[PDB]
RNA sequence: GAAAAGUGUUUAAAGGGGUCCCCGUCUCAAAAGGGAAACAGGUUGAUAUUCCUGUGCCAAUAGUAUUAUGAGUU
RNA sequence: UUAUAACAAACCUUGGAAUCAAUUUACUUGGAGAAGAGGUUCGUUGAACUCAAUUCAAAAA
RNA sequence: UUGAAAAAAGGAGGGAACGGCUUUGUGCUUUGCUACUCUUAAUACUUGUAUG
RNA sequence: AAUAGAUCCGUAACUUCGGGAAAAGGAUUGGCUCUGAGGACAUUAAUGUUAACUCAGAACUGAAACGGACAAGGGGAAUCCGACUGUUUAAUUAAAACAUAGCAUUGUGAAAAGCCACAACUGGUAUUAACACAAUGUGAUUUCUGCCCAGUGCUUUG
RNA sequence: UUAUCCAUUUAUAGGGAUGAAUU
């Protein structure tokens, strides 16, 4: 598992079509805090924003043919 | 404190079987079998550990990436750089002092 | 237990008859010093270093 | 006695007159055109030898071979400490030069 | 305190073992634990690995000599034959 | 005197160039800020011409005796410097020049100094010592 | 009876040497064209314990003549040889420590260790820690040299057989008691298991011609004759005397 | 050695590596030596580092042809 | 190669040491280059450190 | 008493060999043009069914 | 059975000067309430935050008791044997036996040697080489080891 | 000396005057 900081490193990783799943969890901080999983078939990249619109920009960004788990 | 046992099928306290007791989330202590630590690779010369070369188990230095094993000199990674300038200047002063005996000679 | 260690702690329970050890068991003198030259020699290096001693005073000491 | 000899130049220079003694200041020196006059104990290993001998010929300056041991180099001047090879980069009274 | 007066070296073997045996062991002990002058380097570094093999800490040069002394008179004597010719 | 004269050939004895023979250019011998050390300023030669018969074809020939230089300040305690000197048979300001060490196109410049080396090699005059010298690879 | 203690040796079983961790078989060069018309320098590249012996090898390196590569030879060093020395070895060979000459040009008086009996042998002759043999003289016929080995003995060896001048190292050894059972232990644990002796007369007599009798005595007399077979062949050996050596 | 067996390079025409030369007895012998790579949680009446969920790791991966990925050379 | 941090070593540059110095619990080390000053690496370790991100504001190419 | 070996792996030394396509003559030589040599990953297609 | 843990004191003969030695032989020991000694850091010599556990001393206290159970040498004066640590008769003998270092003797200079094995070849010692290997005896140290070569063995000349 | 025997090595140049070393 790895983490991910540059947002257009993130995209690029979107964009590339062995990413199959989605994972978007949201969680109480200690405000909503959301972390972006994708699941690559070697690895599943992780992205933490601490600002919840950003996160849902990206979300809305992300293609529409993945297949998005919404955990909790 | 919670007990622990061995795992792997080696029950035994080998140096190959030595354990590092760790903390599972389940809150179990589990055994988890240490990977045994490698020897430090040596100059061709006078047996002290090179620099820049990650030392590994022969299992784990085929996989691990041409920079970790190798250094940029001339005798690179097998012998030292204070052995490499020893060697350097023996070629060197060594072939002028042949050159010089010739002259003798002739 | 607690109240024990806090009446040790005091001084308490400690003392000739409460004792089975030998004096290196119960605290090593190589322990002590250990500890008594660490001590020293780290107070030492303080002062070499703020420079209110000079080396040589230091290196005699 | 020339051994005798040698000795008592070396505490002159000492006296009065400027040198230094190890490898790297000697090589410095000799780089330099500074060094008038290097002497090498016996024991001094060979590799360094012959590069101190090679930057002396490289320099014109004379490479004499000390008879003793590094310790007696060092016991030779006025030093505790073993020496190996000086160099001399100026002579006050003393005649070693020539 | 100097703690033995005429044992030094030989207090590990205690009481036992005779006291001519533990003179005799004296001797080659202290041949065995002297530092000697290493040749090459010039440090009196040169202390004793094996039997006949003496590790200068310095230079890392092993010199093969005697097992208890560094140059036993023999070799000397022969080494000194051979320079005369 | 002053050993390392510009035109002077040396050997590397440090680093990535570590066996590789060379000319040096300028010395400078004032420590700084930025070079806290005497330093030589350095052309070398990484890659010799190897080994070359009389049977083989022109062309192949040529391939054969490229020589692939490079350019490098020194510290001047890391060369061993030589009785060979090649003040003569280059035009030496001509090979570094101080500026372009700092410049981009290095490589190019790099390039143009093998490219110069290699003529050399190919006209030698009469002989010099010294290039012959600076011709042979170093074994150790 | 039973069969004695030297009889179960020879099976050798238990018997045979610790051979696991020697370093291999000290041997000189093999006797090239180099070494019998000129010199091949070797360096030596470290002095070691080789466990069984009791003289450090040399491990000297020499490069093939034959073919580019460098092998191992492994000397017994003798006194003085050091690591990074350079060893000699041939008939236009130079007179030092370490070197390795035919007895032929060396002159009397010279000291010298693992000597060839024949040529060719890869020496053979004063190996032993402390060990050398002495060149007494080469005959004006040439071809021969008349040594003196260690033991006492003269023989006469080929001039052309090589040896190693100077003395084998580990010299004295023997000088230094052992003091303890266990140093003694330690020593023949390497070697081979020769130790413990218990002595034939305190043996019953199925084991030793010595064993038994209301009292500890050997009861016959223990110089046996050199025809003895093997299990009578147990005391003093064709002992030409005994008693406390005067001569 | 009548064989059965006893010895294992003692006087061998004893399979591998490169583009003819160069190496070279075979085989078995370690479930504590050497050694490619795994962890957690969950689950069964009875198995689990072996199933489940998740997360990795290791070793392969023939040729030919496209694609992309970056290097280097002009 | 977990990223970094810290630490025992090993090495590099500089520096040039007797009024010897650095230094360990222990002794170890030094003109074959010590201390000091700045670095490199391996090894421990495996999120230490502001470690990473982000907040906006000021200075370079 | 100086405290296994080998499989396996790695590093170094060394400098063997060297672009591709098209045309001509008996793998080699000559003539003309500039995207080449690597490199992982995916994909496709024949070759026994090319992942444990 | 007594002795025993610890702390403090004291510690002889004799000795191979290392030991003997925990010699012998004394004292103290609980609980409580205090006192003193012993660090780290970081402000700016004084003032802060703060940590073990150990030592030493003094009051009071009790049916004079306190290493309160547990655990834990009996010691000395000699003599005999073996120097010692070690090993041994599995299931009656643990020793004074064996071993041991030390000592001394003996053989052997080599693949035609010594010692031993094998039916035979061949092997072991030996990846060895006289400071070695083999074979005996005695058994640390100290101090010595006298006389006898007729008897028997071994051995040297031919 | 040719039988026989022993040794030595990869069966590696016919006899005399503490670098590298290969196509
Ligand atoms: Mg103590
Ligand atoms: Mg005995
Ligand atoms: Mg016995
Ligand atoms: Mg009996
Ligand atoms: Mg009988
Ligand atoms: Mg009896
Ligand atoms: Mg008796
Ligand atoms: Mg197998
Ligand atoms: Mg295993
Ligand atoms: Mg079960
Ligand atoms: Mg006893
Ligand atoms: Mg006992
Ligand atoms: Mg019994
Ligand atoms: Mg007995
Ligand atoms: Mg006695
Ligand atoms: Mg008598
Ligand atoms: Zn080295």
């Amino acid at each position: 598992p790895k983490q991910i900081t540059d947002i257009r490193k993130f995209l690029k990783i979107s964009r590339k079509p062995d990413t199959t799943a989605v994972i978007i969890m949201k969680k109480k901080s200690k405000t909503v805090i959301t972390k972006l999983k994708l699941r690559t078939k070697k690895y599943l990249y992780t992205m933490v924003f601490a600002d919840r619109k950003k996160a849902e920009r990206i979300e809305n960004s992300l293609l529409p043919s993945l297949k998005r788990i919404y955990y909790p | 404190a919670q007990r622990v046992h061995y795992r792997r099928h080696n029950h035994y306290n080998t140096k190959s079987n030595k354990v590092r007791p760790v903390r599972t989330p389940g809150g179990k202590l589990t055994i988890h079998v240490v990977k045994k630590k490698a020897g430090k690779p040596k100059c061709a010369d006078c047996k002290t550990a090179i620099q820049g070369v990650k030392a590994l188990r022969p299992a784990d230095n085929y996989r691990a990436r041409r920079k970790n094993r190798t250094v940029a000199r001339a005798y690179g990674g097998s012998i030292c750089a204070r052995c490499i300038r020893e060697r350097i200047m023996r070629a060197f002063l060594f072939e002028e002092q042949k050159c010089v005996r010739q002259v003798l000679k002739e | 237990v607690r109240l024990y260690k806090l009446a040790k702690r005091k001084g308490r329970h400690m003392g000739i008859g409460k004792r089975k050890g030998t004096k290196n068991a119960r605290t090593n003198q190589k322990t002590l010093w250990i500890k008594r030259q660490r001590v020293l020699r780290r107070l030492l290096k303080r002062l070499r270093d703020s420079k209110k001693v000079d080396r040589h005073l230091y290196h005699s000491f | 006695s020339a051994g005798d000899n040698i000795n008592a130049k070396l505490q002159l220079v000492m006296k009065s007159g400027k040198y230094q003694f190890g490898r790297k200041s000697c090589l410095k020196a000799l780089r330099t055109g500074k060094g008038k006059l290097v002497i090498v104990s016996s024991n001094c290993p060979s590799i360094q030898r012959s590069v101190i001998e090679y930057y002396a010929m490289l320099s014109k300056c004379g490479v004499h071979d000390y008879h003793g041991d590094n310790n007696d180099l060092g016991t030779a001047c006025g030093k505790l400490f073993r020496i190996s090879c000086l160099v001399i980069t100026d002579v006050g009274d003393s005649d070693i030069i020539k | 305190s100097r703690r033995t007066k005429k044992v030094g070296l030989t207090g590990k073997y205690g009481t036992r073992y005779g006291s001519s045996l533990r003179k005799q062991i004296k001797k080659i002990e202290l041949m065995q634990h002297a530092k000697y002058l290493c040749t090459f380097c010039g440090k009196t570094a040169t202390k004793r690995t094996c039997v006949g093999i003496w590790k200068c800490k310095k230079c890392k040069r092993k010199v093969c000599g005697g097992a208890w002394s560094l140059t036993t008179p023999a070799a000397v004597a022969a080494k000194s034959t051979i320079i005369r010719l | 005197g002053k050993l390392l004269k510009p035109g002077k050939v040396i050997i590397i004895l440090n680093g990535r160039r570590a066996g590789k023979k060379a000319v040096i250019v300028n010395t400078y011998e004032g420590q700084t800020r930025e070079r806290p050390y005497s330093y030589c300023l350095v052309a070398g030669i990484e890659k010799h011409p190897l080994k070359v018969n009389k049977s083989m074809t022109k062309k192949k020939i040529v391939k054969r005796s490229k020589v692939k230089a490079f350019i490098k300040c020194i510290n001047v305690n890391h060369i061993l410097p030589t009785r060979y000197q090649v003040a003569n048979d280059f035009d030496i300001k001509s090979l570094a020049s101080d500026d372009v060490l700092k410049s981009k196109n290095k490589k190019k410049e790099v390039k143009k100094l093998g490219k110069i080396f290699r003529d050399k090699f190919l006209e030698p005059v009469e002989v010099s010592k010294d290039i012959s010298f600076l011709h042979k690879k170093l074994y150790f | 009876g039973r069969v004695i203690r030297g009889q179960r040796k020879g099976r050798g079983s238990i018997f045979k040497s610790h051979n696991h961790h020697r370093k291999g078989a000290a041997k000189l060069r093999h006797l090239d064209y180099c070494e019998k018309k000129g010199y091949i320098k070797g360096l030596v590249k470290d002095i070691i314990h080789d466990p069984g012996r009791g003289a450090p090898l040399a491990k000297v390196i020499f490069k093939r003549t034959e073919k580019y590569g460098k092998k191992e030879e492994l000397i017994i060093a003798s006194e003085g040889m050091f690591t990074g020395q350079y060893i000699s070895c041939g008939t236009k060979a130079p007179l030092s420590v370490g070197n390795i000459l035919p007895i032929g040009k060396m002159p009397e008086g010279t000291l010298i260790c693992n000597l060839e009996h024949r040529t060719g042998n890869r020496g053979t002759l004063v190996k032993a820690s402390g060990c050398y043999a002495t060149v007494v003289g080469q005959s004006e016929d040439g071809k021969k040299t008349k040594v003196r080995l260690p033991s006492g003995a003269k023989k006469t060896i080929d001039a052309k057989a090589r040896a190693m001048v100077g003395v084998v190292g580990a010299g004295g050894r023997i000088d230094k008691p052992i003091l303890k059972a266990g140093v003694a232990h330690h020593k023949y644990r390497v070697k081979r298991n020769c130790w413990p002796k218990v002595r034939g007369v305190a043996m019953n007599p199925v084991e030793h011609p010595h064993g038994g009798g209301n009292h500890q005595h050997i009861g016959h007399p223990s110089t046996v004759s050199r025809s003895a077979p093997a299990g009578q062949k147990v005391g003093l050996i064709a002992a030409r005397r005994t008693g406390l050596l005067r001569g």
